[PDB]
């Protein structure tokens, strides 16, 4: 979760040069971004997730 | 395939998939100053990976009638993080460089670039017997631009491409470490310059070590409908940098 | 080059020249049921190569605003030769699968596909507390099609691409065995699923084993003059299939 | 320099077939020519170059 | 890569970067006549590299409705330097041949060529019971051209592509040493013919040894804006040539 004591940084991506295409080729293309964890990743304190919400029993 | 290359320095990494052969130096690799060729007596500052890493300069736009761009590299890295900070606190300094120039297009494009590192490229003035301002020689990370015709701006460099500022035939600049970015097949512009001077250490501000030039010999040319904006990006790293003679903050 | 692959099963053979890496399963290869994990007592029917061969399903057309297609694979192979005939005469059956999805374009085209095999993809209904007809879940060899907006057809599946029918984030479907057909570089969509269930053999009609989904994340996009009709062809093979409990002809 | 006794020949380049391009690709392209010497090249008589010219002292 | 090939003969060298496999002969490589199969008694003239080198013939233009071209090769090399001069002073001669046919286009082009060497391709006349002039059979380095419809020029060869001049099915000409120049992937048209005859040496003028034919089966086809002029260049070398029976200058 968010506290100011354990801020972690920023991820930015920059047009460095350009996109260079020939004639009769579409200029506007799309990047897809993935994310995963490495082989030194670890999690520690079991809590309940802040995304489950229930009002009444499901029947 | 040998078209692929990764270059890792500090906390920075460049990957290229259309390299041709990574060009690297006069045959010599950069190394720290030995103590049998040394002159200064106090302990050098080999700072860390905090200077030996890649810095990205500004991008210049390659149009159909562009002529050429140049930089002055001990001076171009003067605001680039802790490297530039060491320049402002030490009197003597020394480094090699890994210059990697990138540029890309599509297969329907055509055009060819020359990327030269020229040591001691002493530029000549536009009007003959007149001083040159420092802002016209080196403008930091911002490129100065050659022309086609002769130039006559006051206190400025004579900028014709066919004389390269220095007064030689521009087809003779392949005597220095260079590459070509043929848009048909390249992006691999390394030049790993060693330290080249006539003294074992030197001042970063008072002396310019070399000059990068990117001159298109076969100009950029494309059919209607292709991408008209083609940038050229220059990334530069110091290698085996060290610093000597620490005093107060220097000349900005 | 490793871009080329031949796949031979029965009397059928697929050759690809722009494969990337043939994707294959959970690490497990399909194999016949051992007699230490078996439950049924009579002799199984390992029929022949007469079921272990490729069958081609119908083609779906990938337009600029298409959203996604799906199949249910023990049920999609229900009229595909002797395989389907064994489904109609036996009570229990079992097989792995070699799914090979093909799609091609030119180098001036762009667009990216996701090909996932999802075990037990229990679809949700469009109107909430209402039954789903079997023709909306599995339509044989004919694909059902996702939408962009929420759907409200009666007795139908909730078909939004951003929830994939099941009710999850569609970018999280890369936890299942998958590939991408990037039109820049691919055609190699294998997924060699093993037999995955919670029982050693199961009924082909009463249970759906998994669900193939082909969802374009980067949509198809081309300039004017290129081929506008781009089909997608799905070919599927059973592997190590066996059958048990022979009786009269089943449920069509 | 030029004498008739040590003539050396001619260098020509020929369109043999053609330049073949697809649609929406620029037809007119450019060849660059280089020159160098081999590992058996040798020069013999030191003279002054005919290209240096001076009228008065440079001051 | 094996797409690259250099071929060196005399003072001439051909480099290709889109070869596929250099096609070469009936399995036999050319060699000088042994003295156990020889007939003539005086010493042969194995002249030098002065005949064993490449000669370039004229270029023919491949249009959209072009049909095919042919040459007669002991007669086509009759003015090609010292080779032709030896033909004019000797009675008997003998050589193999390295034929290399070149043709190039771009990747947006399409079309396919057949390049056959046919031994003893005795052409048939356009009107049936009538003589053929020598200028219609072999026109030196200048190609004669097939047609689509039947021809009826007087004292001329019957030139239909679908009968190839000889009176056979043109799809059956792949029984002779051949290649294809598919513009998708080729330029590697070698055929290294050995000496093929029924006598150990033969006259260069009175006999034609074989016939090169370049017939487009899939015609040249391109979109508007590509280069419309596509030449085809044929280069030919004699190999292990020797000459016998020297007398006065011959028949021009």
């Amino acid at each position: 979760s968010k506290d100011i004591y354990t801020d972690a940084g920023f991820i930015t991506c920059w047009y460095q040069t350009s996109i260079v295409v020939p004639a009769e080729v579409q200029n506007q293309s799309v990047i897809l971004c993935f994310v995963s964890a490495c082989n030194d990743f670890s999690v520690r304190l079991l809590r309940d997730s802040p995304f489950v919400r229930q009002t009444a029993f499901y029947q | 395939s040998d078209r692929v290359r990764s270059i890792t320095l500090g906390n920075s990494t460049i990957t290229t998939q259309e390299s041709a052969n990574v060009v690297v130096g006069y045959g010599v690799w950069p190394d720290y100053l030995s103590d049998e060729e040394a002159t200064a007596e106090d302990q050098p500052t080999q700072p860390d990976v905090a200077t030996c890493r890649f810095y990205t300069l500004d991008s210049v736009s390659w149009m159909k009638e562009s002529q050429g761009w140049w930089w002055k590299f001990p001076d171009a890295l003067r605001d680039m993080g802790l490297f530039g900070q060491n320049m402002q606190y030490h009197y003597l300094g020394r480094s090699g460089y890994t210059i990697h120039v990138q540029c890309n297009a599509s297969k329907f494009h055509q055009g060819c670039l020359l990327v030269v590192c020229v040591p001691e490229a002493e530029m000549g003035a536009a009007n003959i017997n007149e001083k040159i301002n420092r802002e016209h020689l080196s403008n930091g990370e911002v490129a100065n631009t050659f022309s086609g015709t002769k130039s006559s701006n006051t206190n400025d460099v004579q900028q014709a491409v066919f004389n390269a500022g220095m007064g030689v035939a521009v087809g003779n600049l392949t005597i220095f470490p260079h590459q070509w970015i043929n848009l048909r097949t390249n992006n691999c512009a390394t030049i790993v310059m060693p330290y080249i001077n006539s003294v074992p250490m030197d001042n970063m501000f008072r002396h310019y070590n070399f000059t990068l030039m990117i001159i298109p010999f076969a100009k950029l040319d494309y059919a209607a409908g292709s991408s008209t904006y083609i940038p050229i990006t220059v990334t530069v790293a110091p290698m085996c940098a060290e610093y000597n003679g620490l005093r107060l903050a220097g000349h900005q």
